[PDB]
């Protein structure tokens, strides 16, 4: 379906949460 | 001879403010910007393994796609990448990294 309106949304998701910053070790 | 053929990727927004690109021939969708739609700036940024995003306070972090490492301070590599408007090549081309 979804032939009217807007076309479908893709599987997966573009990185919603920020990838890990250094918490403290050697930085 | 598709040297002057229109791309089959179009741009649309979701109710979340997100953007999703649709391929009008294969009928397939993606969250990734196809290299044919990438603006010169994006093409420039796209080869840089270090990319700018902000944290929850707005304090920036810079992530590397090859080494998968995260740093708090901007490396000089990215610094020169930003300066791709004055002195395009900062004395060297990005074909020799010493990490």
């Amino acid at each position: 379906g979804a032939m009217s309106g807007s076309p479908p949304l893709p599987p997966g998701a573009p990185p919603p949460p920020p990838p890990p910053p250094p918490s403290g070790s050697g930085n | 001879g598709a040297m002057g053929a229109k791309s089959m990727w179009t741009e649309h927004k979701s109710p979340d403010g997100r953007t999703y690109y649709y391929n009008t021939e294969t009928k397939q969708s993606t969250w990734e910007k196809p290299d044919d739609l990438k603006t010169p700036a994006e093409q420039l940024l796209s080869k840089c393994p270090w990319k700018e995003y902000k944290s929850d306070s707005g304090k920036p972090y810079y992530y590397n796609s090859q080494t998968k490492e995260s740093r708090w301070a901007k490396p000089k590599e990215l610094e020169d990448l930003e300066g791709y408007q004055n002195t395009i090549v900062a004395g060297s081309l990005i074909t020799k990294s010493n990490l």
